[PDB]
């Protein structure tokens, strides 16, 4: 038994095939009350919960190097999304969970990583993606990958409408294998939660 | 919480799992002795009537609850509206004894007669269902009763379970639902 | 008791008002109360709050 | 209830009152109080439907004039599955630690 | 005394200002719990009646006073003159339950039935006025009641507020005056 | 000098003709963590700031009894408004400031009050409106009225889309008087701020 | 109480005679009594008696 139940606000998620949590670059957030926001920033705890996003269908024809990316923050229709339209500046980290459920008779391996300041990588650079916070998903071992990263960037606070510091990537490392007893394909989903959400600079109403 | 459900071990989660606060409960109304302690009517009657709690209606609060138990025990109270005098006789008595006045006999007093009677069966406990291959020397042993009453005419009979004890619960059913979502009915409201 | 709310002590003796229970050995022989209190409330596995 | 080689990931959400119809998508329901779990060695998962209402008590019965359910809904979703076609998920209910019933009534037709 | 009236801070002068002596007051009769504690009649009736204090007359001492408050709380007593037996059912019950005898049912006893009933609404307090845009899923929520009664015929209904609590006062009006100076009426006097 | 500067969040308001603050029915809020929300409610401080609303034009032709009302909560396009669309239940009090600026050469008097559970009042009932939390505005003395009230109602939490507990009323007590040296009319404005904002029951997204 | 004048203690228990109040925290939460007692009684300004 490798059971892990994660809780973010009034939302929880539990796996029975956990391989642990990978923390990237740091175990904690740096100072959220710096000189750039004077003392006007505030934390908004109601935005710290899980939202969902479909990533891609892991099929037998997708070869090594096949890669899907999700730039964060992404479109959000909950309180976090409202925060982006209501405040000039924000900062937060991410608690990311990615599930690829098929069955134990499937083979192959997916590399799930969190990359700061994304750039389209060469196929040669794809061999070094493990330099970034990551974890793997191989049907023989697990169905869930879990990574937790802090806020970062040249600026202590950001304007997400103009810049996206983090981007989740899932790359095929070894192609999916199927048999008569295996799942024919595996859909890959993300369960994401923003952490330590802080906002500054109240914006006017649209009226 | 995840658990091994096949074991059938009870599991009771709380809202604390996701950040809530479990509150205070007051469960007086679901207390067995309290809930069974109210008068219930027996519809079928006759000049000679053998007191049997199973003659209680299956959907009434008392009858539903009683049937949701396998074994039970209790003392009893009865309200009887009758013509002439009322004679009661304990469990095991010859039907003929009902005509004799030296058995507890209540002389007519308007509007009815209320009485306290003791449990009187030869068993340590009674049952609402009895799996007998026969049980002789959907039928219950004849010994399962609280005695019998007789009057010139018996117009109404109410019965009340005192000091009730219930054992081994059985299925209790709500009204069958036809609607696509909920069973809706007219709830009282001011005019 | 259950659904008796009179303050004044009964005029009739207990051996008349009710049948008398006998024993061979009202205790805590409440199976369902035990069963319910024994229910698992925790959380199986590790937690990340 | 599935075989050892059948896997799945579920989600249960409590949709409080205030919306016209419950969401048929995990993405929309994510904003509510919810829990997600997957398949494994432990076959059972238990979730508490919280009591969240305007008044301190709620009616057990439902009035004919009620369109939308006064206390909201519960939605069970299937995030995904792997070879779990035709496999089953038994669902049962029980009273929680603070569940309470008051005011005895004899309502059935007799 | 002169003061800044715009502030609305209470000001209570006394006759001492010009040489008088303020006296002793005994205000028992203006005590809320005391004054609301008397029977008041409900005029509209029917074989099935949902107890709603707002059916009280707007000019009677109890009804006037109740309406001069926004929120209230109280237990209750009722006197009912009825044919047949009277059944009461608590707030939230299906109207159909009124036909069942296991709900508190008082058997006919001349000349009427007096009963003590508890507050039974799901709210911490009730209101005499409710500003709902609608309030659905000059009208008051249906949950604002003290249950309902039913008998073959209900001839008279008196209601009494026990342990009354009143909150947030509202306008209370005397009779409109037509005369040039005072409203004059015939006051009792010996023959 | 009768100076009062009120602060609600990152918004402040100051008068130099204050006549004080009137507290209605209570000095504090009752318990916000009752059994009806289990322990799921949260406070949302970002909604506790001033929003604005025009009431009416106080003119010489409006007689005693003329009355304008504003049911609370009213349409809101800031964070408080979002809260109403995002949570099933809410509760909060109100910090109300009403300004009627003309000049010291005007005469007349306005009664500003906060009424719980509104009902259209008779003209006879209008003589007893002072039974409710109130204050007056008379040009010879002040330009601002200030009232602070707590949350109340048969339910500890509410559904503002179905019920409005409080309603602000401004009634002409004595008609406006003007002269050559006075302002010809007086516009009446409200500066309102919700207090101790609590929400419970997260609603799903519209998607 | 208010308008009850019987000397003898009640025959029925309190939990039957009345509903039972519960708390979360009959105290001095009498707003209007406070309001009235706070009323200004003096005399603003100087006096010549």
């Amino acid at each position: 038994d490798r059971l892990l139940t994660t809780r973010n606000g009034h939302t929880t998620s539990t796996t029975q095939s956990s391989v642990g949590v990978t923390y990237g670059y740091s175990t904690e957030e740096d100072h959220v009350a710096g000189p750039n926001t004077s003392g006007l920033e505030t934390r908004v705890v109601q935005a710290e919960r899980f939202f969902k996003k479909f990533l891609f269908d892991w099929t037998t024809d997708k070869p090594f190097g096949y890669l899907t990316k999700l730039e964060l923050p992404t479109d959000h229709h909950g309180v976090f999304g409202h925060l982006v339209d209501s405040y000039a500046y924000m900062r937060n980290g991410w608690d990311v969970e990615v599930s690829a459920v098929g069955n134990q008779f499937n083979g192959g391996c997916l590399l799930v990583a969190m990359v700061p300041e994304w750039k389209a990588f060469d196929t040669r650079e794809k061999y070094q993606l493990t330099l970034f916070p990551h974890q793997f998903i191989s049907p023989r071992t697990n169905m869930t990958a879990h990574i937790t990263v802090p806020y970062l960037g040249v600026n202590r606070y950001d304007q997400y409408k103009k810049h996206k510091p983090w981007t989740l990537v899932v790359m095929v490392l070894s192609p999916l294998t199927v048999s008569n007893t295996a799942a024919p394909q595996i859909k890959v989903y993300a369960n994401i939660a923003p952490t330590y959400v802080h906002v500054a600079g109240e914006l006017p109403s649209k009226e | 919480t995840t658990t091994t459900g096949e074991s059938a071990d009870p599991v009771t989660t709380t809202v604390e799992n996701y950040g809530g606060d479990t509150q205070v409960q007051r469960r007086h109304h679901t207390d067995v002795g309290f809930i069974m302690d109210r008068f219930v009517k027996i519809n079928s009657l006759s000049p000679t009537h053998v007191i049997d709690l199973m003659q209680t209606h299956k959907h009434g609060i008392v009858g539903a609850l009683l049937r949701a138990a396998t074994y039970y025990f209790s003392d009893l109270e009865i309200v009887v509206r009758h013509d002439g005098n009322l004679t009661w006789v304990p469990n095991g008595a010859p039907e003929a004894a009902l005509s004799n006045t030296s058995n507890p006999t209540a002389y007519n007093k308007a509007p009815f007669t209320r009485l306290a009677l003791p449990y009187t069966a030869p068993h340590r406990v009674l049952a609402t269902v009895y799996d007998g291959t026969n049980k002789y020397s959907t039928q219950l042993p004849a010994s399962f009763n609280y005695g019998a009453i007789q009057a010139q005419a018996i117009h109404e009979l109410l019965v009340r379970m005192k000091r009730a004890e219930l054992y081994c619960p059985r299925p209790l059913l709500a009204i069958k639902v036809t609607s696509q979502d909920r069973y809706k009915q007219k709830i009282i409201a001011p005019a | 008791s259950g659904n008796t709310g009179s303050i004044i002590n009964n005029y009739y003796m207990q051996q008349y008002q009710n049948s008398m229970s006998t024993q061979l050995g009202t205790q805590n022989n409440d199976w369902f109360s035990k069963l319910a209190s024994s229910a698992f409330t925790g959380l199986f596995g590790a937690l990340l709050a | 209830t599935g075989s050892t080689d059948s896997k799945a990931r579920y989600m249960v959400a409590y949709i409080p009152p205030g919306v016209e119809t419950p969401p048929d998508t995990p993405e929309e329901a994510a904003h509510c109080i919810h829990a997600e779990w997957d398949t494994g060695l432990n076959s059972k998962f238990t979730f508490s439907i919280p009591y969240v209402s305007a008044a301190d008590y709620a009616y057990t019965a439902s009035d004919t004039a009620e369109t939308t359910n006064v206390q909201g809904w519960v939605c069970v979703y299937q995030i995904t599955h792997g070879k779990a076609e035709n496999d089953t998920l038994l669902v049962s209910a029980s009273a929680g630690k603070d569940f309470e019933l008051r005011l005895p009534i004899d309502p059935r037709t007799q």
